[PDB]
DNA sequence: GGGCTGGTGACGGCGAATACCC
DNA sequence: GGGTATTCGCCGTGTACCTCTCGCAGCCC
RNA sequence: CCGAGAGGUA
């Protein structure tokens, strides 16, 4: 049921939501999703569990 | 051709921002997507603004906001920010230039 | 008040005060000479929001 | 010497603003 | 083109009193 | 002699 309320359909699209739910009302692009989605949780910078 | 956008800096470091632009132009090498940077004086407005010479990709745009100490640009929308005029253009450099 | 320091912690409507004063002032004189309409809207709005 | 410049453990009620469905 | 349902923001949460500390940096004009 | 923040009495 949460795949049939997806909208999106490749890893691009996904990306591009998840930067637009970040930053509200900005074009996107894909150099800046992908840096934006490796350092929310990905990076030893922005995230780190001890 | 390129048209001019304004550019809105934390106001009273604008010649550290306008520096800051023209270096990291001149580090990401976009050299042919950036014309000049002006901050006009007389013996000064604009009290904050910066004058970008430039062209519209979404690559310069995130660009000039990853310069530090830049909120944003100042324009009808934030998806295609807005250029300002030729004869606003042509009256600040007369102003820059009397 | 004074602290008694040499130094007046203000009151907070004198800031309000002192921060619509600064944009309105601001604002004639960007109206004064003849600013491009796109930074009188900006500062239109920054007035309006303090 | 000094001017001025911009977090992420509260919960219930309630009404206004969408929403979807026919 | 309305009749119910779900979201979204606001409004609110006891009274007196006593003691203490601490209240805007930056910076190159 | 105003506001925060902390502590305490009933």
């Amino acid at each position: 049921e949460t795949l049939r309320v997806d909208p999106t359909n490749d890893r691009l699209s996904a990306l591009v939501e998840i930067y637009r739910m970040m930053r509200p009302g900005e074009p996107p692009t894909r150099e800046a999703a992908e840096s934006l989605f490796e350092n929310l949780f990905f990076s030893e910078d922005r995230y780190d569990l001890s | 051709k390129k048209r001019w956008y304004v550019v809105q800096a934390f106001s009273g470091f604008e010649g550290r921002v306008a520096t800051s632009l023209r270096e990291h132009i001149k580090l990401h090498n976009m050299e042919d997507l950036f014309g000049e940077v002006m901050v006009p004086t007389e013996e000064k407005f604009f009290p904050g603004y910066v004058l970008v010479q430039m062209v519209m990709n979404d690559a310069s745009w995130h660009l000039v906001r990853s310069v530090p100490r830049v909120m944003g640009f100042i324009g009808g929308t934030s998806d295609r920010p807005a250029p300002i005029s030729d004869k606003e253009v042509d009256a600040i450099m007369n102003r820059l230039q009397q | 008040v004074p602290l008694d320091g040499g130094r007046f912690a203000t009151s907070d409507l004198n800031d309000l005060y002192r921060r619509v004063i600064n944009r309105n002032n601001r604002l004639k004189r960007l109206l004064d000479l003849a600013a491009p309409d796109i930074i009188v809207r900006n500062e239109k709005r920054m007035l309006q929001e303090a």
